[PDB]
């Protein structure tokens, strides 16, 4: 088999700015284990209909995973813009693959508030498709240089998510996994 | 000779449920994803749900997710779509559709559809009022305030047919339907000739007749 | 979310015409684009799939082209049973599938001004407690015409509703009925009712009017 279990049921996830990638090759991709879970709040596929997945042959499988807040999940698709789609994780315009996400205030929300999960708020330019950027350059939001010192018009680029268990339907933590495909083949389901 | 036949339509009250059904023949129903696409009365097309060739996966348009459940039975070669907690704005024709052998959905064979009318409006027969005239003239009847649809309107029990325009119905604020049918006639005839429109509404067992005569 | 827009939403053509309908996608959908034909009261029937390749049983005078965000459907030589409404449909995002709004193609013919008639409410209707004023535009071409209700030289908006017929089989014209739906009590408060019609085949507008009473 292909190790979807290690991807989805994984106990910890990355902050969206440092999204994690796993290559998948030389195994059998069993989507029936995903279909059955009606716990997934998102499940869209691009280039292919999600019903035809156990019936297909995939070339360059990757499985990207990270955590964002709910009303940001819509930025996980081709052709979006917003803080996430521009400064954190940017899908290409011809993306072929599946985007799956599910509410997880049960595991990533802590009494009082969980600040481990971060996102980049500023960046001098937009991410390229599938670019990962973990730098902590102070952001020069002003006209005078910063010299690596925080202050007015000099901002730390990464910010924290405030995940209180008491958060709104849209301010809760979501776990996202992005299956990137291509259509020799090393991954095929039943 | 591919064929699909929807069933189970009708009028349903907002909140309550209704279950639709499609009986399919003329191809191997075994291996072809099936969809439901709907068409709002005077509007365009909206995909609703898909179920895979065996039933393992079901997916919904995000506007009906969690209310509609789709399903199938490969021994009965029939397809189902249970609609729960229906809203008034969801009145439309529902088509079942056979997918077409592509990686992504495409809508290969459609079939003719079942109408679903969602409204709390009680059954009512139409009131009919004349529109009277005074070269070539025009006159008509206004068929107003009725539910459900249809009504049918003829003129002179069918003697007059050329020059009639019975218009599409309009769903008015009331929740009731309203309509008018007009006729254009030589003017010279308005004096001697008699013009009488008949209206007929089978779902209320009303056959009403009105005579349209010039005023003053 | 991916939105499809088509142009033009109306099209008049004669038999023997090169016809071109364009679809446009809010973003690159590659070439997962399908075209449908629908005639009034019938179901939609598939013409073109995957942007460019043709359905079986479909005549070869249909063709679709383009990819990315701009696509075309072409009837290289129009034929008489092609008068219908045409839709496109992106199937890239598949748990989010979307259609065009549709382009209707009708029969082009010699222009014909409408015959305007106005109907004050009936004697019998006012007895019940509501009054309805009907403005009838009769046997015109093209489909595209403007109807303004003026009551005491004051434009009305938002209590008029209208219906229009399909293009007629024999003469290829339209007819329209604007219905101003009111109340008997409110009908009293005004004395001059009118319905002004603008159309292409009218050199200047035509108003038809009545006085409540007289
Ligand atoms: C995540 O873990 C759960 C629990 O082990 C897995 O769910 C089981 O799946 C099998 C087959 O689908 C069922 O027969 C069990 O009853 C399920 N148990 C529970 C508690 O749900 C699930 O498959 C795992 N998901 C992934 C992606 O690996």
């Amino acid at each position: 088999l292909c190790p979807f279990g290690e991807v989805f049921n994984a106990t910890r996830f990355a902050s969206v700015y440092a999204w994690n990638r796993k290559r998948i090759s030389n195994c059998v991709a069993d989507y029936s284990v995903l279909y059955n879970s009606a716990s997934f709040s998102t499940f869209k596929c691009y280039g292919v209909s999600p019903t035809k997945l156990n019936d297909l042959c995939f070339t360059n499988v990757y499985a990207d995973s990270f955590v964002i807040r709910g009303d940001e999940v819509r930025q996980i698709a081709p052709g979006q813009t917003g803080k996430i789609a521009d400064y954190n994780y940017k899908l290409p315009d011809d993306f072929t693959g599946c985007v799956i996400a599910w509410n997880s205030n049960n595991l990533d929300s802590k009494v009082g508030g969980n600040y481990n999960y971060l996102y980049r708020l500023f960046r001098k330019s937009n991410l390229k498709p599938f670019e990962r950027d973990i730098s902590t350059e102070i952001y020069q939001a002003g006209s005078t240089p910063c010299n690596g010192v925080e202050g007015f018009n000099c901002y730390f680029p990464l910010q924290s998510y405030g995940f209180q268990p008491t958060n709104g339907v849209g301010y809760q933590p979501y776990r996202v996994v992005v299956l990137s495909f291509e259509l020799p083949a090393t991954v095929c389901g039943p | 000779q591919v064929q699909l036949v929807e069933s189970g339509g009708g009028v349903v009250q907002p909140g309550r449920s209704l279950r639709l059904s499609c009986a399919a023949s003329g191809f191997t129903f075994s291996s072809y994803d099936m969809h439901w696409v709907r068409q709002a009365p005077g509007k365009g097309l909206e995909w609703v749900a898909v179920i895979s060739y065996d039933g393992s996966s079901k997916f919904y348009a995000e506007s009906v997710k969690g209310r509609f459940t789709i399903s199938r039975d490969n021994s009965k070669n029939t397809l189902y779509l249970q609609m729960n907690s229906l809203r008034a704005e969801e009145t439309a024709v529902y088509y079942c559709v056979k997918d077409g052998e592509q990686l992504v959905p495409l809508f290969d064979y459609w079939g003719q559809g079942t109408l679903v009318t969602v409204s709390s409006a009680s059954t009512k027969g139409p009131s009919v009022f004349p529109l009277a005239p005074s070269g070539t003239a025009a006159l008509g009847c206004l068929v107003k305030d009725y539910f459900p649809e249809p009504v049918t309107v003829s003129w002179n029990s069918g003697a007059l047919t050329s020059g009639v325009h019975t218009f599409p119905a309009v769903l008015q604020s009331s929740g009731l339907y309203s309509l008018s049918s007009v006729v254009t006639v030589p003017s010279s005839s308005l004096g001697t000739q008699t013009y009488i429109c008949n209206v007929n509404h089978k779902p209320s067992n009303t056959k009403v007749d009105k005579k349209v005569e010039p005023k003053s | 979310d991916i939105q499809m827009t088509q142009s033009p939403s109306s099209l008049s053509a004669s038999v023997g015409d090169r016809v071109t309908i364009t679809c446009r996608a809010s973003q690159s959908i590659s070439s997962y684009l399908n075209w449908y034909q629908q005639k009034p009261g019938k179901a939609p029937k598939l013409l073109i799939y995957a942007a460019s390749s043709l359905q079986s049983g479909v005549p070869s005078r249909f063709s679709g082209s383009g990819s990315g965000t701009d696509f075309t459907l072409t009837i290289s030589s129009l034929q008489p049973e092609d008068f219908a409404t045409y839709y496109c449909q992106q199937s890239y995002s598949t748990p989010g599938v979307t259609f065009g709004p549709g382009t209707k193609v009708d029969i082009k013919r010699t222009v014909a001004a409408p015959s305007v008639f106005i109907f004050p409410p009936s004697d019998e209707q006012l007895k019940s407690g509501t009054a309805s004023v009907v403005c009838l535009l009769n046997n015109f071409y093209p489909r595209e015409a403007k109807v303004q209700w003026k009551v005491d030289n004051a434009l009305q908006s938002g209590n008029s509703q209208e219906s229009v017929t399909e293009q007629d089989s024999k003469d290829s014209t339209y007819s329209l009925s604007s219905t101003l739906t009111l109340s008997k009590a409110d009908y009293e408060k005004h004395k001059v009712y009118a319905c002004e019609v603008t159309h292409q085949g009218l050199s200047s507008p035509v108003t038809k009017s009545f006085n409540r009473g007289e």
